[PDB]
RNA sequence: GCUUUACUGCAGGCUGUCGCUGAG
RNA sequence: AUACAGGGUGACAACCCCGUACUCGAGACCAGUACGACGUGCGGUAGUGCCAGAGUAGCGGGGGUUGGAUAUCCCUCGCGA
RNA sequence: GCACGGAGGCGAAGAACCAUGGAUUUCCGAAUGAGAAUCUCUAACAAUUGCUUCGCGCAAUGAGGAACCCCGAGAACUGAAACAUCUCAGUAUCGGGAGGAACAGAAAACGCAAUGUGAUGUCGUUAGUAACCGCGAGUGAACGCGAUACAGCCCAAACC
């Protein structure tokens, strides 16, 4: 069984969903953690300096 | 403070429910319960509500099917608005 | 699937946004719904 | 329009409420006529009713009711 | 004449001798069974506390904090490093234990502000320090001529920014001349080389 | 990437010492 | 014209329109600062070993760091006025 | 309103519009009664603290903000024409935290050694100097001086 097309047919699981906190479809309904804003993981908002060029 | 009754839901299916089953259909606030729909309807048109069925519509609203008592006449009620 | 009440509200909104730019807006602005979505060709959120 | 602020303030608290229930009704019946695709409309009032209600509600809070 | 306080002071110059020795041997048994941060009604070293700003008044709190002894508790490098940055065992942290203690205490009392702290001994596996904290929101303090200063907004979370006496010492700010070229006015402004 | 009695280091284990640590 | 900055107006506009110079008004910041005033009371002589911040000052082992070299700053273990 | 439509309406009861102040301000959100992909279930400062009338009665914290700032954690590519000390660099990135600016700050200073200077930032300079360094590549101050701005005080103890 190929890892490509034939293995894509088995994908019908719902993981990432609209997040209650930020509105992005990044709330992992299995982990109950938003990969975009951090909801469910931290009270503080998810942020990182690498989301932009170092000197900007 | 949100109101319970938004407006009459007037469609072919609604009229049939009105002529044949003495029922009135309303677009109502989706936070309203069957009981709150009954009360509100009685107070607004001075009628007696017998049963209320609800449905959260694909229009983002709640539709209510209100059956009046045999004492009241749907056709005549809706006809005064 | 099984939709919650909230999921259902969002789905409804998406359906409504899927309408056309009223004809009068055409005359008024004297000359497109950039967010036109298709159930098949597209994929909504959630 | 038809209903001015003075008039509203000249009403007693009980009058504003009665006036309020009355305005809400005219509106409700307008939305009914509109839902029924009724043409005997007057797009100006359906709009005025909302403002009138907001006014009474604003006055009610100002006077303490 | 000598203050009664001087006798507490004098006792603590040699915590391993005299009566104080037996007291510590006794106390520590109880301390080892207490938590990380325990509020206490009265300072164990009165002279030191009053000397550091303590007062028997509403809004003044004292808490004993214990911390594990020794150097850094670091995890070995998982990615490539040159011999120099592979060290693990003999590398120590840059903040002394007293400072770590002051911070834990302040976290326990989110509304209070660290005023000062002092050592109350240690055993072979941990160290204890008592921390004086102040309630900047209590009027008994808002009206105190000697402590109301700690009520200013810029004094909020002072311990976390190194504004404590232990903080300032640890930042190499003691000397006003030779040796403080890279510590004053801040470690950061000097490129972090102090 | 992998190997080893290649170079140089780092964990880890064994071992002595000092502190914890007291009385005869 | 104390106005020839700029723009608009069916084409190159000081004088068609907005503005522009001059003069004037208000808010914000300076700042609850300066000045002023209320209270407090500065300072000096003689005598008095009454008081003046300890794991500190300082030393040693091990680390880091620094231009800091014997002579940087810090952490850690031990000793310690 | 953007937005030059149709219909209709508002405005001399002075609308539109603008400034200031006020009213309203759904749900989720630090999110705080419990739970939940923005909804639901049966009175709520949840949690941590201070005070305490020991009752959540009175209060604090939480999260955000372009960067700036303070305290911690801390690389490698790279340079050395290899490479290990060194370098890149206390940089990138991470943890915590304050403000409108931070931090520093009234000498157990300096040491143009003096019959001299006199809290602290910062700017110019001192200077690529002193110092460091497979004494290789490279790293690199300070006192002083000219400026900016200036400001000096409060406890602990003695005695009560
Ligand atoms: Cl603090
Ligand atoms: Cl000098
Ligand atoms: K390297
Ligand atoms: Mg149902
Ligand atoms: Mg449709
Ligand atoms: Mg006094
Ligand atoms: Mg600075
Ligand atoms: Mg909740
Ligand atoms: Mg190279
Ligand atoms: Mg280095
Ligand atoms: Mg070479
Ligand atoms: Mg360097
Ligand atoms: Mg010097
Ligand atoms: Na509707
Ligand atoms: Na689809
Ligand atoms: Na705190
Ligand atoms: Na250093
Ligand atoms: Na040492
Ligand atoms: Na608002
Ligand atoms: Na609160
Ligand atoms: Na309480
Ligand atoms: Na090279
Ligand atoms: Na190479
Ligand atoms: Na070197
Ligand atoms: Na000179
Ligand atoms: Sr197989
Ligand atoms: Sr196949
Ligand atoms: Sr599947
Ligand atoms: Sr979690
Ligand atoms: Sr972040
Ligand atoms: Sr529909
Ligand atoms: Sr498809
Ligand atoms: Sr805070
Ligand atoms: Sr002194
Ligand atoms: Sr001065």
């Amino acid at each position: 069984t190929g890892a490509g097309t034939p293995s894509q047919g088995k994908k019908n699981t719902t993981t990432h969903t609209k997040c209650r906190r930020c509105g992005e479809k990044s709330y992992h309904t299995k982990k109950k953690v938003c990969s975009s804003c951090g909801f469910g993981k931290s009270a503080k908002r998810r942020d990182y300096e690498w989301q932009s060029k170092a000197g900007e | 403070s949100w109101d319970v009754i938004k407006h009459p839901h007037v469609t072919e299916k609604a009229m049939n429910d009105m002529d044949f089953q003495n029922k009135l259909q309303f677009a109502v606030d989706d936070r309203a319960s069957k009981g709150e729909v009954a009360d509100a309807v009685e107070e607004q048109y001075d009628v007696t509500v017998e049963q209320v069925n609800t449905q959260n519509t694909m229009d983002g609203e709640k539709k209510a099917v209100v059956r009046l008592s045999e004492d009241d006449d749907a056709q005549e009620v809706a006809s005064r608005i | 699937g099984k939709k919650s009440k909230a999921t259902k509200k969002r789905l409804a909104k998406l359906d409504n946004q899927n309408s056309r730019v009223p004809a009068w807006v055409m005359l008024k602005t004297d000359r497109r719904n950039h967010k036109r979505r298709h159930w098949r060709r597209n994929d909504t959120d959630e | 329009t038809v209903l001015h602020v003075q008039e509203i303030r000249d009403m007693t608290p009980a009058e504003r409420e009665a006036e309020l229930d009355d305005l809400k009704t005219e509106l409700l019946n307008a939305r009914a006529v509109q839902a029924a695709g009724g043409a005997p409309e007057n797009p100006g009032r359906i709009k005025e009713l909302r403002k009138a209600i907001a006014r009474i509600k604003t006055i009610q809070g100002e006077e303490g009711d | 004449a000598r203050s009664a306080y001087s006798y507490i002071r004098d006792a603590w110059e040699n915590p391993g001798d005299g009566q104080l020795a037996e007291l510590q041997w006794q106390r520590q048994q109880e301390w080892r069974n207490e938590g990380a941060v325990e509020r206490i009604e009265r300072p164990t070293r009165l002279d030191k506390a009053r000397s550091q700003g303590y007062k028997a008044k509403q809004g003044v709190i004292v808490a004993r904090v214990s911390v594990r002894k020794g150097s850094a508790r670091k995890r070995r490098h998982k990615a490539g490093r040159r011999s120099k940055r592979q060290g693990v065992t003999r590398i120590t942290r840059r903040k002394d234990i007293q400072r770590v203690a002051e911070e834990r205490a302040s976290r326990t009392f989110p509304n209070l502000r660290v005023l000062n702290s002092y050592s109350v001994g240690q055993d072979g596996r941990q160290k204890w320090h008592e921390v004086i904290l102040i309630d900047p929101n209590h009027p008994a303090i808002q009206n105190d001529d000697d402590l109301s200063w700690i009520c200013a907004d810029d004094q909020a979370d002072r311990v976390f920014r190194g504004l404590t006496g232990a903080g300032r010492r640890n930042r190499g700010l003691s000397g006003k001349g030779k040796g403080s070229e890279k510590t004053r006015p801040s470690l950061r402004s000097n490129g972090g080389k102090a």
